């Protein structure tokens, strides 16, 4: 199975540089190209550049020439994108993607790495339960969740029960609070009949502040 | 550079409708590739070299065109086709993409299921009270949430966000958070979330009494 | 198989 695993989200100050990694597996790394594509709020997708490991060089889109450095370590099957002199316009999700054949679309993509360019201080979130109770029931179903409050920058990821619970989950887009900090909620609807036997834990991850929080959400007593 | 322009930038259609997305290149290209991107996910290959379905792509997708004019057709739109579609060329350097086309799904009206969450005791210890109101699985998107504290209509102390359209049932969900200091929260008894929606014959209120 | 950018042939 082909996998492209990227490094975690980062916050960087304007003028600083960022280096993103893309660890490849499931194919012959030296026999394919690795490309970098970004998705910025302002545009859709933009090709940054790429590398064919059997060339000792890299290709760049003229827009990024002199500011981006694309490298590769054939021994660890890892491709890297370094972007320097970071500006506000560089806040974007950066994807690595495999260039397999000229007649075929970029067939495998990394999960993306959000890079935020800001002078503001990183802040880890506070995680609070959204407890199921008589106020969060609907025709035999109970809603419950986690409130992930006051973090910076984005993203926060939320899983339920280490990813074993996915059905009925809604992790909401973050809201920007007046303080400049973000907040989000992640909810799930489950049978109200099994609230005393099942365990619901939200796994909260905020890579920029290295925060990992597991919160068990119990019915309110 | 070869500029890729898609039309329309967004469209909405019902399940079973036939949908078209055009891609125009500012200069002739050998072919284009199409990608499909679901929200919060990486793009996935959809069509290779104008008309060849990528691996695992259902038969309802087709691609046609040549030179500067290309079309993606979805013969029977399905709920899981909610995504942004992108065309791309690499016949000329730099490789360029279209701006994307958001495809949204029209479906029948569905009333929200409304839930209310008082602040946790842990949050209260920290000096703040966030009261969360959840509107689950409704259609259309337009929904009105009003916060009422001891029956007084609130303004300027809440924030809301809506999810992307669900990939299976094409509904939205909405979260609304009322934030007050622990002192302001402790001054009042009744906390009510009042919901107005096309699917509700009259507004639905979910409420609780502080410390109950 | 021709690599997209480099056009390198890989059998």
């Amino acid at each position: 199975e082909v996998q492209l695993v990227q490094s975690g989200a980062e916050v960087k100050k304007p003028g600083a540089s960022v280096k993103v990694s893309c660890k490849a597996s499931g194919y012959k790394f030296t026999d394919s190209e690795m490309h970098w594509v970004r998705q910025a709020p302002g545009q859709g997708l933009e090709w940054i550049g790429g590398v064919d490991p059997e060339t000792e060089g890299a290709a760049y889109n003229q827009k990024f020439k002199g500011r981006a450095t694309i490298t590769r370590d054939t021994s660890t099957s890892t491709a890297y994108l370094e972007l320097s002199s970071l500006r506000s316009e560089d806040t974007a999700v950066y994807y690595c993607t495999r260039g397999y054949d000229y007649d075929y679309a970029l067939d495998y993509w990394g999960q993306g790495t959000l890079v935020t360019v800001s002078s503001a201080s990183t802040k880890g979130p506070s995680v609070f339960p959204l407890a199921p109770s008589s106020k969060s029931t609907s025709g035999g179903t109970a809603a419950l969740g986690c409130l992930v409050k006051d973090y910076f920058p984005e993203p926060v990821t939320v899983s339920w029960n280490s990813g074993a619970l996915t059905s009925g989950v809604h992790t909401f887009p973050a809201v920007l609070q007046s303080s400049g900090l973000y907040s989000l909620s992640s909810v799930v609807t489950v049978p109200s009949s099994s609230l005393g036997t099942q365990t619901y834990i939200c796994n909260v991850n905020h890579k920029p502040s290295n925060t990992k929080v597991d919160k068990k959400v119990e019915p309110k007593s | 550079d070869i500029q890729m322009t898609q039309s329309p930038s967004s469209l909405s259609a019902s399940v079973g409708d036939r949908v078209t997305i055009t891609c125009r290149a500012s200069s002739s290209v050998e072919f284009i590739h199409w990608y499909q991107q679901k929200p919060g996910k990486a793009p996935k290959p959809l069509i290779s070299a104008t008309s060849n379905l990528a691996s695992g792509v259902p038969s309802r997708f087709s691609g046609s065109g040549s030179g500067t004019d290309f079309t993606l057709t979805i013969s029977s739109l399905q709920p899981e086709d909610f995504a942004t579609y992108y065309c791309q060329q690499w016949s000329s350097a730099p490789w360029t993409f279209g701006q994307g086309t958001k495809v949204e799904i029209k479906r029948t009206v569905a009333a929200p299921s409304v839930f209310i969450f008082p602040p946790s005791d842990e949050q209260l210890k920290s000096g703040t009270a966030s009261v969360v109101c959840l509107l689950n699985n409704f259609y259309p998107r337009e929904a009105k949430v009003q916060w009422k504290v001891d029956n007084a209509l609130q303004s300027g102390n809440s924030q809301e966000s809506v999810t992307e359209q669900d990939s299976k049932d094409s509904t939205y969900s909405l979260s609304s958070t009322l934030t007050l200091s622990k002192a302001d929260y402790e001054k009042h008894k009744v906390y009510a979330c009042e919901v107005t929606h096309q699917g509700l014959s009259s507004p639905v209120t979910k409420s609780f009494n502080r410390g109950e | 198989r021709k690599l997209p950018f480099s056009k390198r042939e890989v059998p």
